[PDB]
């Protein structure tokens, strides 16, 4: 594994195209959901958690190139199979590069 | 409304037909696409959202997520290189991710059917590039509902009428 840090934006909705955000690092072995929640411990650092939103309410978007938009899941279609077992997405499963806007997205 | 997405091979020509498209610019240089979104309109007037993808095994894992909610896949193919016909690859792709959606196959770089260089290194390999009639064929063989051809380089109007078929075929 190996260490990253993204663009994080808060966004109105999926779409193209992206904006100045907070630097925010993770590491690539972590799933959707563990960045979503790095994400968030930045966006809204110094907040309440009563007055954060609930990140289960929040999708998470790659953003790639002037308007590439792509919804990241730790489940999907693209998820590796073995037997009755999947194995969750990493940011690695994706090829999310360092530097990549990635915005939260309501679900 | 339509959504089309590209797939084939590395270098095949996907990009340089959403540009030309698109842009009104022909990238001589190859650069290789992670996922891009271009918009066109070909005139009832139809408004394209085209999905440009990496035909990478490297990106195997972000791709198929561009299939979803899709009109139909351009299955993609370089007529210079009868090694890009890989086309079983992404048959079973397309297949696997996308069983709804229709398929055209669309062969590239037709200007290089008359480009001595590359007649001479295919004729070093016994080889010859993809004619007109192979790629109806192969449509065929794939189960594509049309064979479609142009060439970036050289023929503009040939992208144009690429994409003012398959804007028709989705509707
Ligand atoms: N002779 C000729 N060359 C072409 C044509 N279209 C593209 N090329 C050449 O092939 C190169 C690669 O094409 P490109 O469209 O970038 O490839 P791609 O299929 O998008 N590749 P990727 O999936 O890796 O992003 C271009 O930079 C250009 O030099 C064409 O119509 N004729
Ligand atoms: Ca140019
Ligand atoms: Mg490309």
């Amino acid at each position: 594994y190996r260490p990253l840090t993204l663009n994080a934006l808060l966004a109105v909705g999926p779409g193209a195209g992206e904006a100045q955000g907070v630097p925010v690092k993770v590491l690539d072995c972590d799933t959707i959901s563990q960045a979503k929640e790095k994400m968030l411990d930045q966006l809204y650092k110094g907040v309440p958690l009563t007055q954060r939103p609930d990140p289960r309410t929040l999708d998470v978007e790659w953003r790639s190139g002037v308007a590439g938009h792509l919804i990241l899941s730790d489940e999907d279609v693209t998820s590796e199979v073995q037997g009755l077992w999947r194995r969750l997405n990493t940011l690695q499963h994706y090829k999310v590069p360092d530097g990549a806007t990635v915005a939260l997205v309501p679900c | 409304r339509c959504k089309l997405v590209l797939v084939g091979d590395v270098q095949c020509g996907k990009t340089a037909m959403l540009q030309v498209l698109a842009k009104d610019c022909y990238p001589e240089t190859y650069v290789p696409t992670v996922f891009e979104n271009y918009t066109a309109c070909l005139e009832q007037r139809v408004e394209l959202s085209l999905w440009d993808t990496s035909g990478s095994p490297y990106y195997d894992n972000v791709r198929p997520l561009c299939y979803s909610d899709s009109d139909a896949v351009l299955l993609c193919f370089d007529i210079s290189r009868p090694e890009t016909v890989a086309l079983k690859k992404w048959r079973t792709e397309i297949l696997d991710y996308c069983p709804s959606t229709r398929v055209l196959l669309i062969g590239c770089k037709t200007d290089l059917r008359t480009d001595l260089s590359t007649l001479m290194e295919l004729s070093h390999q016994k080889q010859a590039p993809i004619s007109y009639e192979q790629g109806c064929a192969i449509a065929k063989q794939l189960g594509a509902e049309i064979y479609l051809e142009g060439s970036a380089f050289t023929s503009e109007k040939s992208i144009h009428s690429i994409f003012r078929t398959a804007s028709m075929l989705c509707l």
